[PDB]
């Protein structure tokens, strides 16, 4: 309403006018579905220039350093109404930014209904449950016998609203919620997920077990790109398609540009002659016409593969990459640290965006294209 | 909240004694009877009680 | 006193914890109703 007889009564039910001129309410004021103590005096006038606000103590804590704020509001306000409307509007304010104290679920529906639907699926499952009951973990078995992990964060309605699904594999995994589906639904979605990547595992783990991988370290399930090593001081990175793992990979070759190019000339060659009857592997080893050894990593434990401008591995992504076109030196190098170095010499000399220069150690021409 | 909230609507209407004894009530056919006795307090020689 | 250093069975106990959560959760709404009560009779 206009007036404050009725728009008070509207806005705040829970206010009760004990004394007869209506100069001392008390009772309670509702906040965020939480109603607290009110104890609020007005002078022998209807002023708020003067006048005394109490509280439940309850109430002080959560109008902790608005003190001051609402002692401003209460001089400069016109009515008891506005003022009210302020300390709700203020409460909301205070609580939200304290948002860490709230939260409770319905017991009748929640617990109950998560351990039926839990029963559903199977107890061999279930991995992990937060004590909060929000996360939990499942676990699925590919074809393969592989391990693939579900985390699911839930909210206070788990039926109602979707579980938050996390998942490590590489394409975006997609539940279809309904308030009606279960963890059982999402589950056969979760295996249909691992069986259209059954095929891409396999073409993964056989490359994991039998070449030196390089540039993913312990790899994820996630991972599509393979960093491969190949004798030594010259690599490949192999991003395979997840629905045609079989299938010719794009491939490219790192490191010095003389032990490169009868390699991509040989791939170009022999790329025909790719079937996606053998692996990955028992296709690259008769394209390419080599074999990769078994993990060069042991007994080259320490050989120096680090930049050698600034002698770290794992420069902010990069990887030592540009290399010397030089049987004596063959030092790798980032491609932050060698444009740095070519750059700041008066000898070094760019065409467009390139730089010839001299290697560091050896002092023979070295290309840097960025 | 409420007893004291409600005690004070009694406080701007008033602002001890018994003046009714008790109460009973009885049937005679379709006929609810209620009826009290009063004390010496309440006089109806100056009094007009209804009921 | 005492001195600390410090650094079929699930099948039952899974059901006597839902019977508490049953109990509870009933004496919870029954609350929540004469909480409803109280907050009606003080806006009359
Ligand atoms: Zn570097
Ligand atoms: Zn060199």
């Amino acid at each position: 309403m206009a007036v404050t007889e009725a728009s008070l009564l509207r806005q705040c039910p829970l206010l009760l006018p004990q004394n007869r001129s209506k100069t001392v309410y008390e009772g309670f004021i509702s906040a965020q579905g939480r109603d607290f103590h009110l104890r609020i005096v007005l002078p022998e006038d209807l002023q708020l220039k003067n006048a005394r606000l109490l509280c439940s103590w309850q109430l002080r804590t959560i109008l902790s350093g608005y003190h001051r704020i609402v002692q401003q509001r209460m001089q400069h306000s016109p009515d008891l109404m506005s003022f009210m409307m302020e300390l709700k509007m203020l409460l909301e304010v205070a609580l939200k930014n304290r948002q860490e104290l709230y939260a409770l679920p319905p017991p009748p529906q929640f617990y109950s209904s998560l351990i039926e639907e839990i029963g559903t699926l199977g107890w061999d499952k279930l991995v992990y449950a937060d004590t909060c009951f929000s996360t939990i973990k499942l676990k699925a078995e590919d074809a393969s016998g592989r391990e693939h992990l579900i985390t699911l964060k839930l909210k206070a309605k788990y039926p109602a609203e979707s579980p938050d699904y996390f998942v490590d594999f590489p394409v975006p995994f997609c539940a279809s919620w309904t308030p009606q589906s279960s963890l059982i639904s999402i589950y056969s979605q979760f295996l249909a997920a691992i069986e259209s990547l059954k095929a891409f595992w396999d073409v993964m783990d056989e490359i994991d077990e039998k070449t030196w991988v390089l540039e993913p370290e312990k790899p994820p399930r996630s991972a599509t790109a393979r960093r491969i090593a190949l004798g030594n001081n010259v690599s490949i990175n192999i991003e395979v398609d997840p629905r045609h793992p079989t299938m010719l990979p794009e491939c490219f070759f790192l490191g010095a540009d003389h032990v490169v190019k009868p390699l991509g000339i040989k791939l170009s060659r022999n790329i025909h002659l790719w079937d996606p009857e053998n692996s990955v592997l028992q296709n690259l080893k008769d394209v390419l016409e080599i074999d990769f050894p078994a993990r060069a990593i042991l007994e080259k434990s320490d050989f120096t593969m680090d930049c050698g401008i600034c002698y770290a591995y794992q420069l902010d992504g990069t990887i030592p990459d540009q290399v010397c076109d030089n049987s004596q030196c063959g030092q790798p190098f980032h491609q932050i640290c060698l444009y740095e170095w070519l750059r700041g010499l008066l000898t070094s000399r760019q065409s467009f965006n390139i730089i010839f220069g001299e290697c560091p150690y050896c002092s023979k021409p070295i290309t840097l294209k960025m | 909240i409420i007893s004291k909230s409600y005690k004070a609507l009694i406080n701007l209407v008033q602002g001890s004694e018994q003046l009714v004894e008790k109460i009973w009530y009885r049937v005679i056919d379709d006929s609810l009877v209620v009826g009290v006795k009063t004390t010496s307090s309440l006089k109806l020689s100056l009094n007009d009680v209804t009921l | 006193l005492m001195t600390c250093s410090l650094d079929e069975s699930a099948g039952q106990k899974i059901k006597e914890l839902l019977s508490g959560i049953g109990n509870i959760s009933e004496r919870v709404s029954f609350l929540k109703k004469a909480v409803d009560q109280r907050n009606k009779a003080l806006t009359s």
